């Protein structure tokens, strides 16, 4: 639920969102099993990609989710 | 080029007072209902600052207390209530083409006791 | 946050070229103006990083070669004055480099 | 196997080929299997490579059958291949950065020698062929010097870099 002139805030729910990260990464270990996963940002180009984007009431929102995807991953949290 | 000219050169509008500054265009801007007209404000020691753009819109981080009306060649840029910080440099350019011109600038002057 | 950042002041001799510098921050990487007393702004030009497209006003040709940089060629004492920087599409101006032409 | 040759800071456009003209995806990877550069759909990515910020393509071209890959400040340790992968081939292209210049920056005077140094990409062999106003076409290795340095000399001389048929030319500083 993100809301709000240049300025809004999104929600993430952690407690929620940690469940499911975590039954994706222990799906991708099979793939590679003997690799460590790590997550991390975006490597750059345009500003409809690096940085997340989206369409609402007219508006064309971009938010910065960096702090989401730059955190590493083990078998435990 | 776009040649803007700016009325008046000079204004004084007591403290609260509405403050309205024209700006002409040699050639007509506006593009299917559009009009991409630009006015910013300048102070002593700091770059200018966006107040309105796209003639009819709030820059983010501006008072509402600013808005633009007019069409055409003829625009207004309005400030009502007028305060002690308006005091400043208020210019009109044009990005209806290139090359991107300027207003010949207006100050305000917030008359007070 | 959009953020610009010039320079710092500057005291160049005439006939020569004086280079300045824009740094970014808070948005991607890939304008241009100048104020003197009694003109108001003169919007210099425009440039593309990742490119490097290039753009002038009339009375620019010739005269300016342009982290973003910009070079004032053929200086004289009308290049006196203070310039600032302005990432376009302008959101956001540099803070404003004083630049003056002189020999002393 | 096409080559280019760079200044060591210049820029470089590594261009590949296409017939069908809707600019399809594309990708630039080097000998070791990374990305650089990257498409998706019409957009410009950029990979988390050593190039991030030099990679450059020209966008509006992308439909005209062309994707140039322009790079700014060439660097010797940016030499490597890269592959071009529109459709299903591997079309595959080497840069070879290298840097020529003197030792002596200012202080010079007449009857004295001169060195040059070049610093070519690991594993080169470029040959150093120096043309000069004066008909000093020095001819040699990566490394020439002149034994005589006088004010005739006056003048940059062009010492061209040449391997593999390719060759650069470059400027010589000379104050006295």
């Amino acid at each position: 639920n993100c809301t709000r002139i240049r300025q809004a805030h999104c929600n993430i729910s952690k407690a929620r969102w940690n469940e499911t990260l975590g039954q994706i990464v222990a799906k991708l270990e099979e793939q590679f099993p003997n690799k460590t996963i790590i997550f991390n940002h975006s490597s750059g180009g345009d500003p409809e990609i690096v940085t997340h984007s989206f369409n609402c009431g007219g508006e064309f929102f971009y938010c910065n989710t960096t702090p989401l995807f730059n955190s590493t991953w083990n078998n435990t949290r | 080029d776009i040649v803007l000219t700016q009325s008046p050169a000079s204004l004084a509008v007591s403290l609260g007072q509405r403050a309205t500054i024209s700006c002409k265009a040699s050639q007509s801007v506006d593009y299917d209902g559009d009009s991409y007209m630009n006015w910013y404000q300048q102070k002593p020691g700091q770059p200018p600052k966006l107040l309105i753009y796209a003639a009819s819109n709030l820059e983010s981080g501006i008072p509402a207390r600013f808005s633009g009306s007019g069409s055409g060649t003829d625009f207004t840029l309005n400030i009502h209530p007028v305060g002690e910080e308006d005091a400043a440099t208020y210019y009109c350019q044009q990005s209806h083409e290139d090359p991107w011109t300027f207003g010949g600038g207006t100050m305000l002057e917030i008359k007070r006791t | 946050q959009v953020q610009l950042k010039q320079s710092g002041t500057e005291l160049v001799r005439p006939g020569t070229s004086v280079k300045m510098s824009c740094k970014a921050a808070g948005y991607t990487f890939t304008g241009w103006v100048k104020q003197r007393p009694g003109h108001g702004l003169e919007w210099i030009g425009d440039f593309y990083p990742g490119g490097d497209y290039t753009l002038y006003s009339e009375n620019f040709m010739g005269k300016a070669s342009l982290t973003a940089y910009m070079q004032l060629s053929s200086l004289t004492s009308e290049d006196s004055a203070i310039y600032y920087c302005a990432r376009g599409h302008f959101a956001y101006w540099g803070q404003g480099t004083l630049v003056t032409v002189s020999s002393a | 196997k096409k080559v280019v040759l760079g200044k060591k800071g210049d820029t470089v456009e590594l261009t590949c080929t296409a017939s069908q003209k809707k600019s399809i995806q594309f990708h630039w990877k080097n000998s070791n299997q990374i990305k650089i550069l990257g498409n998706q759909g019409s957009f410009l990515t950029k990979g988390p490579s050593k190039l991030n910020d030099r990679a450059d393509s020209r966008r509006s071209l992308w439909d005209q059958g062309n994707f140039p890959l322009i790079i700014k400040n060439l660097k010797i340790e940016d030499s490597d291949t890269y592959i071009c992968e529109v459709e299903d081939q591997k079309e595959e292209v080497q840069l070879l950065v290298f840097g020529l210049t003197a030792n002596s920056d200012t202080h010079l005077l007449q009857g004295q020698s001169l060195t040059l140094t070049l610093e070519s990409p690991p594993g080169s062999s470029p040959s150093v062929q120096c043309r000069s106003p004066r008909g000093k076409n020095i001819q040699g290795g990566k490394t020439l010097s002149v034994s005589q340095l006088e004010l005739q000399d006056s003048g940059t001389w062009t010492c061209t870099v040449l391997q593999n048929q390719k060759k650069v030319e470059f400027k010589i500083d000379i104050v006295v």
